RNA sequence: AUACUAAAAUUAAUAAUUAUAGGUUUUAUAUAUUAUUUAUAA
RNA sequence: UAAUGAACAAAUAACACUGAUUGUAAAGGUUAUUGAUAACGAAUAAAAGUUACGCUAGGGAAGGGUAAUAUAGCGAAAGAGUAGAUAUUGUAAGCUAUGUUUGCCACCUUCGACUCAACAUUUCCUCUUGGUUGUAAAAGCUAAGAAGGGUUUGACUGUUCGUCAAUUAAAAUGUUACGUGAGUUGGGUUAAAUACGAUGUGAAUCAGUAUGGUUCCUAUCUGCUGAAGGAAAUAUUAUCAAAUUAAAUCUCAUUAUUAGUACGCAAGGACCAUAAUGAAUCAACCCAUGGUGUAUCUAUUGAUAAUAAUAUAAUAUAUUUAUUAAUAUAUUAUCUAUAUUAGUUUAUAUUUUAAUUAUUAUCAUAGUAGAU
RNA sequence: AUAAUUGAGGUCCCGCAUGAAUGACGUAAUGAUACAACAACUGUCUCCCCUUUAAGCUAAGUGAAAUUGAAAUCGUAGUGAAGAUGCUAUGUACCUUCAGCAAGACGGAAAGACCCUAUGCAGCUUUACUGUAAUUAGAUAGAUCGAAUUAUUGUUUAUUAUAUAUAAUGAUAAUUCUAAUCUUAUACUUAAUUCUUAAGUAAUAUAUAAUAUAUAUAUAUAUUAUAUAUUAUAAGAGA
RNA sequence: UGCUGACAUGAGUAACGAAAAAAAGGUAUAAACCUUUUCACCUAAAACAUAAGGUUUAACUAUAAAAGUACGGCCCCUAAUUAAAUUGAAUAUAAAUAUAUUUAAGAUGGGAUAAUCUAUAUUAAUAUUUAUCUUAAAAUAUAUAAUUAUAUUAUAUAUUAUAUAUUUAUAUAAUAUAAACUAAUAAAGAUCAGGAAAAUUAAUGUAUACCGUAAUGUAGACCGACUCAGGUAUGUAAGUAGAGAAUAUGAAGGUGAAUUAGAUAAUUAAAGGGAAGGAACUCGGCAAAGAUAGCUCAUAAGUUAGUCAAUAAAGAGUAAUAAGAACAAAGUUGUACAACUGUUUACUAAAAACACCGCACUUUGCAGAAACGAUAAGUUUAAGUAUAAGGUGUGAACUCUGCUCCAUGCUUAAUAUAUAAAUAAAAU
RNA sequence: UCAUCUGAUUAAUUGUGGUUAGUAGUGAAAGACAAAUCUGGUUUGCAGAUAGCUGGUUUUCUAUGAAAUAUAUGUAAGUA
RNA sequence: UAUAUUAAUAAUGUUAUGAAUAAUUAUUAAUAAUAAUAAACUAAGUGAACUGAAACAUCU
């Protein structure tokens, strides 16, 4: 169909597959460019596929040594998503991948 | 298309929106009951 | 003959003559098998 | 005789006129002078456009008149016409007629196609006739009488028009609200959309271009096409009916004869008249031909229903036999129920008696084809 | 290309008045877009004919509408606010209808259609006039809301150069400090079950004075005493 | 074109609104109501169950029957969202009020037990959409532990015979059609990356609240002025035949109408056929006619390589060689405009106009640009960070995008430079 | 309404709720829609807006009885 | 659950294991709440436009 002529998108064969952690994705509500008072402040924006607001950490205050065990793809994000696990508490967190 | 049927009845819609405790639990709905009411109208709301 | 009208044909059943429509009979048309056959007897 | 400008607000000086408690002052007043509203009796110190997306209150604050123009004629004849102005042609000027073109006044606010046409003659063809050193014949030119009949089919274009092709005797000119939208169409023209060229700062605009784009009416009166009833009938009824009134029709071509004659060196080729074939228009008819033919018959796909005969079972009535069984008749029915792993359909087995033939019928566009 | 083409395609270029993101040009596919050509097909047409159903017509029941100054509502010519059922002249016409037609009654109603007027309205445009949100800039010559250092330069006084320096007073630019502003995140006891005040002391934090120790008057640690607290802490901007 | 009331003309005219009816009897009262029979229409509906709505219109006043186990509401929980509610002084604002946090409300959604029928209370302790492909193996047919081909890939419960606590349950072994279809785990492909919220034991306890329930619900019972050919959500929707919910019949059900009865003039609408021509019609093939498979093969040029072209046109295989239901199925080419699928003027314009993926310019460093906010707090931008967001123009892609910043702006550097406000002091 | 035609796994259709609207929203952009049609709805009030414009203004008798010119006017439909 | 809660009592049942204890019946003290409530007049804040000026903006 004339419509996949021009359908180009990197493939990274690395990227996972699976549904995120749900302890940390989080719903994201639509808005549709409107503001509190009902009125569309910003334009050219609307409805569009249901999605989950990942929580990615951006500060990474506790430190100490961690391993990443997937890269996954956020749908909120251009850039991807680490899951990082601690090497001694265990617990999980998102980061901007490299 | 033909037209004349704008009118689609809901009992919920038409009671929530135009119903007593649907003005009587607003400034602007209380001062039209109150209108109503001075006017002597015998079906102050829906 | 005709939109409704109008025109035209008959309304006989008697001592004698008259058929208007339906039906019936006859002939014919159409349809389509039939001589390898239809009705009869000897 | 032209050489000009009101008030208002300001400015300058003079007078001694008021002086907001009194004295001054401030301010006003009288007198003289100053500056431009040129849209020139000057609406503000200060203001241009677009609208087809438009809105409200009002006024009209193709017919008619005219005939410059256009068409046509008449008078006179400069000049062509081998000769001669008047066979034919007729510069420029003159006198007219029509209101068929382009105009002018403002009394009065849709072009083309389809269908049907009615009227005029300023006659395209057909009929009669005059002139034609330019009528030898035949074809022709010009003119007079003549409106009875006739006056096209395609390609292009929205076109009327026009170019072209093929025919005809001819493919005439107009009027009728440039006939005909309460008769049809609606391609152009214009309103909302859009784009191109040009204009504009733009919003938008165009004697521009292109695609798309809403009209309706059951006829009261007049008139017309047909059909009735009442009636007054030189006084009835049945029938036959003349004069009269209204209207229809009135034609045209090709060939043949006269005759290859008349005429003409030759080429070419008659008038007068007659007949036969047709064209166009009208009327009537269905014997025959083609169409139709929800009369009818035949063929055929799918599905469903029904009648009769046969087999089975039950009920009822008569007969035989011994309430059993059988014959005759009549009526009724060809079901149902379980299993095959949840539900439905089907198939088979199981239970009961749960049949085959024959001829119909309905639905599918008249289901459909062939006939009629 | 057709018998014949103002239409269509190709080509030529005095392009009235094309032209490159108001994009230029050539394609494949797509398009209920517009124009044109070929094959088949047909009642579109020559040229209309027959048939079926629902109306139209008749009888019974029920029963609207636009319109309507009053009508006893004919033709022709002339006249006329200029196209006469109604005026003038003349002609024709016995009275009343039914089914049709749609030439007139400048037929009827929505609603047409264009102009002109109004010192009428509304939308849109602009370097029309007049305001204004918004944005920008100044007011230690306004407030909230203060200082220090460095560098350039302006003007002047005593002293000098000639027929150039010091100092004062300002301005400009940068840097720094802050309780100026501004942003961001998170125990006992008395006196009046819970609340509040108050003398004392517990523990934490800050500041000052004294004593002792260790290094090059200064830095660091410990003890004693006095004063305050039980909205703050951390980060950022900062006169 | 005055307001209201009454009555006229049009006129007993148009019309009575998709349509199949007929006889006998209720009833010597019936076209219109009831019953019986015949005929017909709807039948993946005009049937059967429902939702919403509504003058209860229903088979009616003696009238629509619920502890729950497929019964819904009610009740617990929340989404979008709403709130004269809550927070010396939450923030802001001429009032009205707005903003942020809490709390409460809000279904179109989620909520254990159950025919071997089940028990909800009190106290105490601790899941977006989407497919079931290929190999394997068993089993089967022709052939000889090898090979070809073939239904099946997993569950759904009955019967027979055995072992366990002892005729109640489990387990084992064998038997048992095909085509659809249902809920549950299984397995796995893509990016468009896929809701929120409310525990277990031990003891005790249950006398089962209130409301909905008729009929109509593709319509005479709702929204449309009307017993209006319009609008209205869900599940079955017999069979025969088919790929199919297409198309044909129709078992059962319902139904055949506030208009009837005759001839069917001219004429109108919707259909059927039409000789000889076959676009001559017409602005213009408008309208109408035209189908030699529906399955299996085959299928060119061009081309962005995409059976795009393409369901290619013509053609072939299957009984058809004169035909006999309905539905699906209607040619080729050139040019202009636009890349394409899509959107638009409800009710005259569906296009060449809007959008589009793509290209290009520009603003914003997050305490940000853009927008809203009688005006602010604040909100969207975004729980995002220059490959992001806002604005602008062009508009897939091949070959390209030449020239000039004069004018209007934008942007950088210059105390080159006038002017407003604000102030002291000092001379006339 | 009928025939014909277009999409029919998607930028799809649709049910039940909710937010955005009168200087004012939504708008794949048409001056499209906001309860039978918006270059900006409806209701009430200012309000008997204003109208140099149109229309209307009702019994009788009697006597007199014009003008449509000039000037000026943002004035030629008005007025002095 | 204001026919309510707590406390006390008399009894019953009654667990617990005479007394206690709650459950119940019945008395007494304490513990608690019901906003439809007018219009005109007055004062205060904000504050138009049509209109007149025969236009219009100062003005109204
Ligand atoms: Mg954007
Ligand atoms: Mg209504
Ligand atoms: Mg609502
Ligand atoms: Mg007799
Ligand atoms: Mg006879
Ligand atoms: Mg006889
Ligand atoms: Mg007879
Ligand atoms: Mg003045
Ligand atoms: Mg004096
Ligand atoms: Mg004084
Ligand atoms: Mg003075
Ligand atoms: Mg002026
Ligand atoms: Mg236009
Ligand atoms: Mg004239
Ligand atoms: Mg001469
Ligand atoms: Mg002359
Ligand atoms: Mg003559
Ligand atoms: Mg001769
Ligand atoms: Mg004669
Ligand atoms: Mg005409
Ligand atoms: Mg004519
Ligand atoms: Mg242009
Ligand atoms: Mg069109
Ligand atoms: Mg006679
Ligand atoms: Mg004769
Ligand atoms: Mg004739
Ligand atoms: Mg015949
Ligand atoms: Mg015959
Ligand atoms: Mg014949
Ligand atoms: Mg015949
Ligand atoms: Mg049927
Ligand atoms: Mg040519
Ligand atoms: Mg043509
Ligand atoms: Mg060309
Ligand atoms: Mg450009
Ligand atoms: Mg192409
Ligand atoms: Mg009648
Ligand atoms: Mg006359
Ligand atoms: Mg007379
Ligand atoms: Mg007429
Ligand atoms: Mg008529
Ligand atoms: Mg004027
Ligand atoms: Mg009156
Ligand atoms: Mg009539
Ligand atoms: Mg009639
Ligand atoms: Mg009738
Ligand atoms: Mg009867
Ligand atoms: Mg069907
Ligand atoms: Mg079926
Ligand atoms: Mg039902
Ligand atoms: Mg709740
Ligand atoms: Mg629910
Ligand atoms: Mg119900
Ligand atoms: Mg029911
Ligand atoms: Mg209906
Ligand atoms: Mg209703
Ligand atoms: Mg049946
Ligand atoms: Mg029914
Ligand atoms: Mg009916
Ligand atoms: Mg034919
Ligand atoms: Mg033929
Ligand atoms: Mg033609
Ligand atoms: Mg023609
Ligand atoms: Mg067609
Ligand atoms: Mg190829
Ligand atoms: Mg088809
Ligand atoms: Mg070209
Ligand atoms: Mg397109
Ligand atoms: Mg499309
Ligand atoms: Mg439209
Ligand atoms: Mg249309
Ligand atoms: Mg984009
Ligand atoms: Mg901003
Ligand atoms: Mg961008
Ligand atoms: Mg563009
Ligand atoms: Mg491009
Ligand atoms: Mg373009
Ligand atoms: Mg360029
Ligand atoms: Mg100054
Ligand atoms: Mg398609
Ligand atoms: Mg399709
Ligand atoms: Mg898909
Ligand atoms: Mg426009
Ligand atoms: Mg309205
Ligand atoms: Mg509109
Ligand atoms: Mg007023
Ligand atoms: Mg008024
Ligand atoms: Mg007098
Ligand atoms: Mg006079
Ligand atoms: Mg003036
Ligand atoms: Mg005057
Ligand atoms: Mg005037
Ligand atoms: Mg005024």
């Amino acid at each position: 169909s004339p419509g996949l002529r021009w359908y180009r998108s990197p493939i990274y064969p690395y990227l996972y597959k699976g549904r995120p952690v749900r302890a940390l994705t989080v719903v994201r509500k639509k808005h549709g460019g409107r503001n509190n008072s009902g009125k569309i402040t910003v334009r050219h924006q609307g409805g569009g596929h249901r999605n989950r607001t990942r929580l990615i950490d951006f500060n990474r205050w506790e430190g100490g040594a961690q391993t990443v065990q997937r890269i996954e793809y956020d749908p909120g994000r251009s850039s991807h998503i680490a899951l990082l696990k601690h090497n001694t508490t265990g617990e999980l967190s998102y980061i901007i991948a490299c | 298309k033909s037209r004349g049927n704008t009118y689609q009845p809901s009992t919920l819609k038409r009671k929530r929106t135009f119903g007593f405790l649907a003005r009587a639990k607003s400034k602007q709905g209380s001062k039209i009951l109150k209108r109503r009411k001075l006017k002597g109208r015998w079906f102050l709301s829906h």
